[PDB]
RNA sequence: AGAACCUUACCUGGUCUUGACAUCCACGGAAGUUUUCAGAGAUGAGAAUGUGCCUUCGGGAACCGUGAGACAGGUGCUGCAUGGCUGUCGUCAGCUCGUGUUGUGAAAUGUUGGGUUAAGUCCCGCAACGAGCGCAACCCUUAUCCUUUGUUGCCAGCGGUCCGGCCGGGAACUCAAAGGAGACUGCCAGUGAUAAACUGGAGGAAGGUGGGGAUGACGUCAAGUCAUCAUGGCCCUUACGACCAGGGCUACACACGUGCUACAAUGGCGCAUACAAAGAGAAGCGACCUCGCGAGAGCAAGCGGACCUCAUAAAGUGCGUCGUAGUCCGGAUUGGAGUCUGCAACUCGACUCCAUGAAGUCGGAAUCGCUAGUAAUCGUGGAUCAGAAUGCCACGGUGAAUACGU
């Protein structure tokens, strides 16, 4: 919409991607997260966590 | 009152005042009337005898200051005496105008 | 990006009808709110976006206060003099912060900005529209029947209400159904149905002959009064100047074929025209048609008129549940007792009887003179008190001392009356002397004298026990006022 | 918006009819294509060769023939049975309606008058107040300017020049094609009833609707067309329908309408040379070179188009020259030799060469066009068209006189 299309000025992003969905987990389970690993692929950008 | 100047071209816009101008001064001073009127207070019935005459083919009332070369017959209420002079004019018009003021109560 | 703003405030401007500058105002309120909501504190947040490029700029702002209630959005003169001298309390001071990515929430957050400042001018605009055409019958169509209300759609984004009691009470309105009524009111609401519609009101009868009689709408005949019960039975008051017309017959029409269809567009109402008299009593007999009056009455100090009908008429001058009666009432302003010719010589002859008793008993006359008195007219003691000489004088037999004599005493008759009413309550008599006590309201005082503690000295007399069952009274309270009485009437 | 045949509806004559042409049904034959022909041709007698698709192969579609018919066909009559279309009063300013109003009424009033105008065009007055068809304005073209783009259009300043805008190159210019600016009594003065408006002035490319055009109010002639076509009747249907060859529409004592060419010296002939616009073009326009005195022919660029071509404009001018004559005026008519179109030029094409040389020497009664880039005069293009203009429709060159006035 344009108020969408507004994001192009102040964020900079053309249209961000084309659509807008973040991968959730689903249930059955419960816990504690305990351990962490990150492997990167050498070359790409490693992140602050990482 | 807002336009008729600049929301058209100047040809239409000095023409549209006389248009407004002509209608002010002959039929402006009746627009905000609605319906029929109930009593004509005529000034004179001699060379306005096509005013008087035009009420009493629809029943209203007619009040008239008549004089001697006038004719009596059009009006109901018939008032005599000399109207021709601008001091008479004085006392008729702002008399009857507070009879209608203590009908506005 | 750029002239993408640009882009969508001309787009927005053209499409909507809506000034840029009250979409950018909303579009900086709605940025403000999405910055806040990225704060765990609660700051004050103002934000501004420039007409040309559409950038924004996002400023935290503090009030300068006296004395600091909200560190988060308050700051003292003293501190806000510091960075600028110029600054007074109330003033604002601003911090540049980094404004708010426009990520599709605030895009979401903005959008919903718009809809609402869009809804909300779409609906001035309508109310605008609509108040020239307040008064007038409307014509909508059926979108949504609810329990309480009918929505209608009226075309342009426009939808009014049709109300419960604003319907007839056999109308059934499906979705879709065209519906006619006349738009009775325009409220400016922020929220809400803007538009009434009504029905049942008699404004809808009025506007329906308005169209439906051409004399009408060309002012020759005037509707003077209207009186409805909507669905069942109307009566409408109609007058003209012009001799020429008969405006019954004019709002009839050929073979009521006018009539029939204004009853048609009610529900099968049916509605009497009556003539508009400028004498009330002229006028109501009109108003009860289609019933024979026999005489009238009229007492104008109550606003009241007794009708008198002949036996077989009564049923026709009440009608079904008194619908005659009341919508004749409504349509005359008076209110109207029906009653037979014989109902209304006894009425007559007890009212004269009362007022022969009443005279007797307090003027000290005979009944002879009573009932001179009440055949001219004199059925109160109060028109004796007050009426002019001169209508006394012309009563046969009274001579100027006589009816100073009767003045005297239906003056003395009417002083007693209300001494002997202020002292069984607490109008004057028990309003002075039983409330002389301090303490005493006036309810207190009228509920000792309905004891028969009338004065200050009946109340000195009591014991509390005597006074213990006078609702609000205890006996500290009944023994107190006992005392202070005493001591007024005892001691002073 | 163009009759040699065709056209063509007419005449002489040769032929044919459910047919020149259409829908429907029956059976055969594909259709098609080539050839010999009877005869003036039509039509008819034939003779070869081919015999394609769908496959419901016991049949459809495409198509020809034969037969029966119901019909088809008619430029045959009625324009006063009519539609459509069109002419004219007239681009004159007029023709009406609603409601109110006056009169018994038909009708009148409004639209009448004082002014003014191209104009019931506006203004004022008014028993009238508004509305509609018209007038005007809106549209097209031309009148100056700015902006966009720059080819096949153009050449100012810039280099090379077979010195041709031909070539680099340039984007202002002419020109081109789109959109706007602009002229509206807008400004001034006098006049005029402080009206409308008129007569001058200013600025301006343009000034009083700038010029031209389209646009044509109710109705009038019971105008014209039945032959564009559509169509009620009426009528023919071995026919007034149909097919072919040739003729006629062009014939000729005579009168009128409309033009062209002239009667000459601001004129004719010869030589040299200047200046257009617009339009057309594919079984069509045709360079160039070449044979040809000429009309044209041969080979053939380019161009289904701002580029190529028709297409090298005419008077104008400079000069020579004839010398008021029926003559270097005029060229009708007539004989001969040819050019192309087309099956075909005799009745009955245009054009060309050589020869020929008429009437006519500015026109009586009477009558027509035209108020400006008009009249007059000159040359060009186009539709029509195989071919065939002096006509009609368009274009630009040159360029007047007079309008006291009713």
């Amino acid at each position: 919409t344009p108020e969408e299309k507004l994001l192009r000025a102040i964020f900079g992003e053309k249209a961000s991607d084309v659509k807008d969905s973040s991968l959730r987990v689903p249930n059955g389970v419960s816990g504690t997260v305990i351990d962490v690993q990150v492997f990167t692929r050498d070359g790409v950008e490693k992140d602050k966590r990482a | 009152q807002d336009g008729t100047f600049d929301k058209l071209t100047k040809k239409e816009a000095l023409m549209r005042t006389r248009e407004l101008e002509k209608l002010e001064n002959s039929l402006g001073g009746i627009k905000d009337m609605g319906g029929l009127p109930d009593a004509l207070f005529v000034i004179d019935a001699d060379h306005e005898h096509i005013a008087i005459k035009e009420a009493n083919n629809l029943g209203i009332p007619v009040f008239a200051i008549v004089d001697t070369n006038s004719d009596p017959d059009g009006v109901d209420f018939v008032i005599p005496g000399n109207d021709d002079a601008i001091r008479a004019v004085t006392l008729y018009l702002g008399a009857v105008a507070a009879t209608v003021r203590e009908g506005r109560s | 990006m750029n002239k993408e703003i640009l882009a969508v405030v001309e787009a927005v401007s053209n499409e909507k009808a809506l000034p840029r500058e009250k979409i950018f105002e909303a579009l900086e309120s709605a940025l403000a709110t999405a910055t806040k909501k990225k704060y765990e504190q609660e700051i004050d947040v103002r934000v501004q976006i420039d007409r040309k490029s559409g950038d924004f700029d996002t400023f935290r702002r503090w009030l300068v206060v006296d004395e600091v209630t909200q560190p988060t959005k308050e700051i003292t003169l003293e501190a806000a003099r510091y960075e600028d001298e110029s600054l007074n309390l109330g003033d604002y001071v601003e911090d540049q912060i980094e404004s708010v990515t426009f990520d599709r929430i605030t895009t979401q957050t903005a959008k919903q900005v718009i809809v609402q400042k869009v809804r909300e001018a779409e609906r001035a605009m309508v109310v605008d529209q609509f108040r020239e055409h307040e008064g007038e019958i409307i014509t909508g169509v059926v979108k949504k029947v609810n329990r309480d209300n009918i929505s209608l759609d009226l075309g342009n984004n426009a939808e009014a209400v049709i109300l419960r009691e604003d319907m007839l009470p056999r109308e059934n309105f499906r979705p879709g159904d065209r519906v006619r009524g006349v738009l009775y009111s325009v409220r400016p609401e922020a929220r809400g149905a803007q538009l009434f519609v009504t029905r049942s009101k008699p404004e809808m009868l009025i506007e329906l002959f308005r169209i439906e009689v051409p004399e009408i709408g060309e002012e020759v005949i005037e509707i003077k009064a209207a009186a409805r019960d909507p669905g069942s039975r109307a009566k409408i008051a109609v007058k003209t100047n012009d001799k020429r017309i008969d405006p019954v017959g004019a709002c009839v029409g050929m073979r009521g074929a006018r009539v029939q269809a204004v009853s048609t567009e009610l529900g099968g109402e049916r509605i009497d025209i009556v003539l508009w008299d400028d004498n009330p009593a002229q006028f109501v007999i009109n108003a009860m048609a289609p019933a024979d009056v026999a005489s009238i009455v009229v007492d104008e100090d109550k606003h009241t008129m007794d009708i008198a009908v002949e036996a077989g008429n009564l049923a026709q001058a009440i009608g079904r549940n008194g619908q005659n009666v009341r919508l004749a009432s409504q349509l005359s302003g008076w209110e109207l007792n029906v009653m037979t010719v014989d109902d209304l010589q006894a009425k007559h002859q007890a009212e004269a009887h009362a007022a022969i008793d009443t005279f007797t008993k307090y003027l000290d006359i005979d009944e002879d003179f009573a009932t001179v008195l009440v055949e001219e007219g004199f059925s109160t003691l109060e028109e004796l008190a007050y009426v002019p000489m001169k209508e006394l004088l012309e009563i046969e037999g009274l001579d100027e001392p006589t009816v100073e004599a009767l003045r005297e005493r239906a003056k003395n008759a009417l002083a007693t009356i209300a001494q002997a009413q202020e002292e069984s309550l607490g109008d004057n008599k028990p309003a002075d002397d039983l409330l002389n006590l301090e303490g005493v309201d006036r309810d207190l005082a009228f509920k000792l004298a309905a004891r028969g503690v009338c004065t200050l000295e009946d109340l000195a007399e009591q014991g509390i026990d005597d006074l213990a069952d006078i609702e609000g009274l205890t006996d500290e309270k009944a023994g107190a006022l006992i005392m202070a009485a005493r001591n007024i009437c005892w001691f002073g």
